[PDB]
RNA sequence: ACCGAUAGCGAACUAGUACCGUGAGGGAAAGCUGAAAAGCACCCCGGGAGGGGGGUGAAAAGAGCCUGAAACCGGGCGGCGAUAGGAGGGUGCGGCCCGAAAGGAAUGAGCCUCCCCGAAGGAAACCGCGGCGACGCGGGAGUACGAGGGGAGGGGACCGG
RNA sequence: CAAACUCCGAACCCACCGCCGCCGUAGAUGGGGGGAGUAGGGUGGCGGUGUAAGCCGUCCACCGAGAGGGGAACAACCCAGACCGGGGUUAAGGCCCCAAAGUGCCGGCUAAGUGUUACUCCAAAGGGUGUCCCGGGCCUUAGACAGGUCGAGGUCCGGGGCCCCGAAAAUGGACGGGGCUCAAGCCGGCCGCCGAGACCCCGGCGCACGGACCGAUUGGUCCGUGAUCGGGUAGGCGGGCGUGCCGGUGGCGUAGAAGCCGGGCCGUAAGGUCCGGUGGAGCCGCCGGUAUCGCGGAUCCUGCCGGGAGUAGCAGCGUAGUCGGGUGAGAAUCCCGACCGCCGGAG
RNA sequence: AGUCGUCUCGGGCGAGAGCCCAUAUCGACCCCGAGGCUUGCUACCUCGCUGUCGGCUCUUCCCAUCCUGGCCCUGCAGCAGGGGCCAAGGGUGGGGGUGUUCACCCAUUAAAGGGGAACGUGAGCUGGGUUUAGACCGUCGUGAGACAGGUCGGAUGCUAUCUACCGGGGGUGUUGGCCGCCUGAGGGGAAGGUGCCCCUAGUACGAGAGGAACAGGGUGCCGCGGCCUCUGGUCUACCGGUUGUCCUCCCGGGCAUCGCCGGGCAGCUACGCCGCAGCCGAUAAGGCCUGAAAGCAUCUAAGGCCGAAGCGGCCCCCGAAAAUAGGCGGCCGUCGAGGGCUCGGGUAGAAGACCCGGU
C-alpha cells in the first residue's frame, strides 16, 4: 500500500478549550542571575521592518525585512510573596503573604460633572478577581506576617519562593479588572530570593528593568477561537472524490471491522482554536518607553500606526516589539519567559540595526 | 495499625502476608516500599516490568492498564493483586492499606515489624534487585 | 347432557348495512344506568368546555352510565439510591419497614439458667517411649462434646410470615 | 523381505460338560398378546485409507437422554451416578495469597522465570570442558598433564538427570492471576490437615414384593424385606388436580351469590379453603355420566397499551410580507388603507 | 475454522566450484523444522439472507529491515560490492498502457520492503471488472439452447435504540460554605525525520584512473503548531461604469444570478510569513579490562569499562474523581460571605459555557 504520514499531531490532544483564559507556565529556565523569569502584556497589532541581520545565517550584514509584534506592557504590581516547601510527591505551598492596601496613583481619574474624582485604591480594582481581601489588615501584622516566613525560610523547610503579580489594565484604560500571576525567580539561593521580592513588595516592576534587548524568549498565550471546526480543517485530512453523494469533507472510514470501537486516534470534528500554546525562541527586537521608539540618539516615532492599531487603542506605556508572530487575539494577555531551550549559536544580547520601522495605516 | 519495614524483605512473600493480615481487618503500613527485594535476573525484571508498563488500551489510552512506575505504587499493586480485588470485600480490605518510600516523620519513632518468613537471609544467593532499581530503570519519581 | 356477545348464522342492534374493486364480486365493527329519571333545582368561578359547593338515589350506578382485571401512566407511602459488572435469579442470614383477622402465643413468644439420656463420630492439658524431622504410639478415653429425645426454674410479648 | 507366503505359533475368543458364585416357586429361562419410539449419532481405544485434517468400520466405556465435586472456563478427562430434613467421615484432587487446608520434613538437582501443564494445548534434526552422576578404559600421588625442570592426579571413550542454543507475527496480556530461586520449580520418598448429593447414622416420603384386617365399581389402614428400590430424552403404564353442562344426593345466599385486589393456612403439586375490601344475584360439596374441557410460543388470530418521542417531518420545484386602524374573551394567520412583492403565451 | 501436500523462510552434513583453501561467496545428493503472508484438501459455524474484485478516504499492528542509526566477516586498497548481527522512532513518493491486485516501462529519489486487521474499511464513497433480465460475433448442438470465449448496455434504500470515539454542559462526593493562586500521581507526542552544498581535500588510499572520513558552517524537502505586517483569493459591507425594461423626462430608485463588469478596507484564508534541544542515564548488536575452572591460554563463569535514529529524562499538550478524592492565603457560619436570572457588548460561541463593562 502507499504510505504517508497521519493527518494531524496527536501530541496537542485533547483539543479542548483552555482551561483558563489566563496562561499557566508549567516549567522555568535555570539562571544564575536574580531576577523575575518573565513579563506579562497585552497584544496590540502587527508591523514589520528592515534590519541589517546580525543572527547567523546565509543572510548576515545584509538588510532584510522583518515582521513584528507589538505587545503593550504597562508596569507590573508585584504584591505578594509565595514560599514552597519540598511535599511527599512534590512542591507545596507553606505560606503567602499579600500588602496590605495603599493608595493606587496611577489610576487615570476623569472630573465628570459633579461629585469629586473616585479616589481609587489597591484591593479595590483586585477585588474585581479576588472578591475576599483581608479587613483590618495593618502594616504590623503585615510585618508579623512577613518575619514569620523569613524565619521559616532559616529554618529550612522553605524550598522555593515565587512572586505574585497583578496587572495593570486601567493605566493604559484597555480593562479595570487585573490578572494575577505566580512567577518563578532566576537564582540559587532561597535567601536571595526572598531578599529580591521583598524589596520589591508593593512596587512596580518595567520590562526595560526585567528583561533584556536581543534576548531569545519563549511565548505562552491562548490561540484564536475558531469554533467548531470539521476534520479537513481541523487535523487537514483530504477531501474525498469530486463524485461523492454523501459529502466531500469528511473521513471516509472511522475504522476496519476489528477492534469493533472507533479508535481515539481517527481525525473527527471538535473545537479548534482557543488552545493554550507555547512558542520557542522568539527574538526581542526592541524595548519602547511611552509609546515611542528611540532609533539613532536624537531620533524618536511614535510606535501607533496612523489611525492605531485595527481592533485596537494606541500604545501609550512601555511596550515589547518582538520577531515574528505570536499566538492570540487582539488584546489577549501574553506571558513571555526567558528561552527554556534556546540554540547553542544564538544571536548577540543586543538590539540590531533598524534601518526603517513601518508606521503606515495598517487598516 | 501494624508498621512494617520492607527493608531486606521479599516482594512476593511481603505482599502475601501482608494481603493476608488486610484481609482479617488490621490496618497496616509498609514504611520502606523502596528497600524490597526481587530475585531473579536484572534483565528480565526490567523487560517484564517495561512490558507491563507499554500495556495499554488501543481504543482509548485512558481506560488501560495503569501499572505502576514508582517503588510504593508497585508494592501496593503486588499486594492488589492477592486480593479478591473484584469484591467489596476485597476493595474494603485495599481500603486498608498505605505504603510509603523512606520512613516519613508521622511515623518516626514508632515500632517497626519485620516478617521472619520473607527476609533475604532464606536466599541460598543474593542475586536480586531492588524496587527502587526497578523504579529508577521505569523513570518514576523514586 | 348445543352457544352465551372475539362464542352462536356474516348479521342478538337503522346487516348482506356501512365501506373496497371499472367489473365479475368481496364485506365489517357495534348488547347492559337505575326499582322509579327521581336524568342534579339553586350558589361561586370560567370566553366556553366544564370545576367547586349543594341536592336525587339503598348504592352515582351521572348518561363518556351493571361489575371495572391486566398491560401502561401520574401522586403518596416503605426500601435502595451518583467507586461499581453481570440472563436480573438460588442458599443463608443482617439492616430499614409492615405486622387486627385468617397462623402459633398470657392455659405462655423470642429469650436466660440448670438437669437427664443420647446414634454415626469424636478432641486436648499432662505422663512414658519411637523417629534426624514433619510427627506418631500407649494411658488419659471412647472421656468433654455430639443430631435429637425429655424435664425443671426466671421473665413477661413476641415468633412465624 | 511379504495384506493378497507359511515348516512353526501365542496372548486371546468361541462351543460344550462338571463345579463355585449369582438369579428363580414373592415365579426366572421360555411362550402369547397390546402400544411404541428408533433408519443423521458424537467423544474416546483399535483396524483399513489419507501429507494431515478427515472419511469408513469395529469396542459399548462417557455425552446424546446425566445431577453434584474438580481440571480457569470445557459434552467427551478425574471422583461420582441423585427421593426429602439433619450430623459425621472420606473420594477426585488440593494446602504462599486470591481460596478451606503447611511459607510441612529429609536427600538431590535446576539459574533457564526453564518451570509453575495427568489428558483435552504443548516444537524438531543437529550441537554444548553448562552443571550433577554412573560404567569402561590408558598413564597413574617426588612418575601422570599445563608452561626437562617443577610435583598431585591426569587423558579418553560410551552412557544417565536437569538445563542451554537451534526458537520470527500481526489490538495490549496471559503458568487462571499475583507472584515464586536450599522454591511457591523438578526428581526418590514421607508426615499432618482440608475437601462431594459419594460412604455411615438419625427422623420422614414414596415405590416393588408378601401378609393381616376392612370397603356394596378399579380400593382403604397397618405390618415385614429392600447392600442386591429412588437420575432421565423418545416412548409405555398407574394415580391425582382443574373447567361447562346433565341424572341424583346434601346445602349456602340481599344479616349479601358469582366475579375482582391484597393477605393467613393446608397440599411434594395440579390446587383448595379461610380472613379484610368492592358487588348487588345467584352459587357450591359428594356420587354417576357427558364435552368446542386446561397456554408462552405456530415471523399464530382479534382488541388494547408501551420504549423509539415531545423526536422526524411541517425547506429544496414560485424563499413574502410590513406599518397604522377594526373586530373579538382571545389575532403572525380574519377585515379595510398604504407600501413592498410574485405570475403575467398563465398562477 | 483444522492441516501444511504446495507456498514463503530458516537449519544439520559437506561432494564439489573457488590459482592451494569446504565454509569470502555458491553449495549438489540427502535429512530436520518455522509461519499461516499462494494454492489445495476437509466440510466444523453461517443459505426464515453476514452485499463481491479493484480504486479513493482513514486508523492501527508484526519483522523474515528497502532507506535512515550502530556493528562483524570478506577473494574488504579508496570509491563501491557480497554475506551476516542489533534495531520497527520516521519514510518508503509521481506517472503510461490495462477494471485490474500483480507484473512491465519512464523520470526523479537515501529508499521508492513484504504483510496482518472478516483477502481492514460499500448503515464512508465509486461502480471500471465479476454474476440476472436486452443484443452481436466465433464454436458446439437437428432443436429449444450452451460456452471458468470475446463484445455494447444495465438500480447501490437509513429519522442512531445501546455502546464506541470527538468536542461541549448540569450534578453528587471528596466530613461546613465560598473567591483566588498553585502542586503534578498519571495519560498523549515524531515534534521532529531526512537530503544536498562549502571546507577537511583533489588530502588519506591507490601504479594510474579514481577517490574518502572525524570535526566545523549553510540550506532545501516532508511533518507539526501558530499569525495576517507583506503578496494572492474571496469580501451578495461599500464605491464606480453600463445593457433591457418600469416609476412621465432631469436627479434618485425596483427587477433582470449581486442584472453584467472593474476596484475593494475589516474578517477568513495560503499560493504568504514566523517557531520546532542535542545533552545527560542505563542498555541491544558489537569492542575491551581483570580472572579461574583447565598451574598456561581465555571478554565470562564471579566482577568492571565503553557502546545504537532504539529505551527513561530534560521539552510541549490534558491533568484534584489522583478513593491516600491534594496544598496555601483570605472571607463567611456555628441574619448571612459568595453566586444566578435580568442589562450594554465579543478577546467567545450550535444550546450551555467563556470574556469585558455595568454610574
Amino acid at each position: 500500500k502507499v504510505h504517508r504520514p497521519r493527518r494531524g499531531s496527536l501530541g496537542f490532544s485533547p483539543r479542548k478549550r483552555a482551561k483558563s483564559i489566563v496562561p499557566r507556565i508549567r516549567s522555568w529556565p535555570k539562571e544564575t542571575e536574580v531576577r523575575m523569569l518573565g513579563f506579562a502584556g497585552y497584544k496590540a497589532g502587527m508591523t514589520h521592518i528592515l534590519m541589517i541581520d546580525d543572527e547567523p545565517g546565509l543572510t548576515n550584514g545584509k538588510e532584510i525585512f522583518m515582521p513584528v509584534t507589538i505587545i503593550e506592557t504597562p508596569p507590573l504590581r508585584v504584591f505578594g510573596i509565595r514560599a514552597y516547601r519540598m511535599g511527599y510527591l512534590g512542591l507545596e505551598t507553606a505560606t503567602e503573604v499579600i500588602v496590605p492596601d495603599f493608595p493606587l496613583d496611577n489610576y487615570p481619574a476623569k472630573e465628570r460633572k459633579g461629585k469629586p474624582k473616585p479616589k481609587m485604591t489597591f484591593y479595590k480594582l483586585l477585588e474585581r478577581r479576588i472578591a475576599t481581601l483581608p479587613k483590618n489588615y495593618t502594616q504590623e501584622m503585615f510585618e508579623q506576617k512577613l518575619g514569620q516566613l523569613e524565619d521559616m525560610i532559616k529554618e529550612g523547610e522553605i524550598v522555593d519562593v515565587r512572586a505574585i503579580v497583578a496587572t495593570q489594565p486601567w493605566v493604559i484604560k484597555l480593562k479595570k479588572k487585573p490578572e494575577v500571576m505566580e512567577y518563578a525567580i532566576g537564582g540559587t539561593s532561597v535567601e536571595e530570593k526572598f531578599n529580591y521580592i521583598k524589596e520589591k513588595l508593593g512596587k512596580e516592576l518595567r520590562v526595560g528593568e526585567v528583561l533584556k534587548e536581543g534576548e531569545l524568549l519563549d511565548v505562552i498565550a491562548v490561540t484564536k477561537g475558531k469554533g467548531t471546526q470539521g476534520p479537513v480543517k481541523r487535523w487537514g485530512i483530504k477531501l474525498r472524490a469530486h463524485k461523492d453523494s454523501k459529502g466531500r469533507r469528511k473521513v471516509g472510514s472511522i475504522g476496519p471491522w476489528h477492534p469493533a470501537r472507533v479508535m481515539w486516534t481517527v481525525p473527527m470534528a471538535g473545537q479548534m482554536g482557543f488552545h493554550h500554546r507555547t512558542e520557542l525562541n522568539k527574538r526581542l527586537i526592541a524595548i519602547g518607553e511611552n509609546g515611542k521608539l528611540k532609533l539613532d540618539e536624537n531620533t524618536e516615532i511614535e510606535i501607533t500606526p496612523k489611525g492605531g492599531f485595527p481592533h485596537y487603542g494606541i500604545v501609550r506605556s512601555d511596550f515589547m516589539m518582538i520577531a515574528g508572530s505570536v499566538p492570540g487575539a487582539i488584546k489577549r494577555i501574553i506571558r513571555v519567559r526567558p528561552a527554556i531551550r534556546p540554540p547553542k549559536k544564538k544571536p548577540p544580547v543586543q538590539r540590531p540595526q533598524i534601518t526603517y520601522v513601518s508606521v503606515e495605516s495598517k487598516q | 495499625m501494624r508498621i512494617i519495614n520492607a527493608e531486606g524483605l521479599i516482594l512476593g512473600r511481603l505482599a502475601s502476608k501482608v494481603a493476608k493480615m488486610l484481609l482479617e481487618g488490621e490496618e497496616v503500613v509498609i514504611v520502606n516500599a523502596e528497600k524490597a527485594v526481587i530475585t531473579g535476573n536484572r534483565d528480565v525484571i526490567f523487560k517484564k516490568y517495561k512490558q507491563r508498563t507499554e500495556l495499554r488500551t488501543l481504543t482509548n489510552p485512558r481506560r488501560g492498564p495503569f501499572y505502576p512506575k514508582r517503588s510504593d505504587e508497585i508494592v501496593r499493586r503486588t499486594i492488589r493483586g492477592m486480593l479478591p480485588w473484584k469484591t467489596d470485600r476485597g476493595r474494603k480490605a485495599f481500603k486498608r492499606l498505605k505504603v510509603y518510600v523512606g520512613i516519613p516523620k508521622e511515623f518516626q519513632g514508632k515500632e517497626l515489624e519485620t516478617i521472619i518468613e520473607a527476609h533475604v537471609s532464606r536466599l541460598s544467593r543474593p542475586k536480586y534487585v531492588t524496587v527502587g532499581e526497578v523504579a529508577k530503570f521505569l523513570g518514576g519519581k523514586f
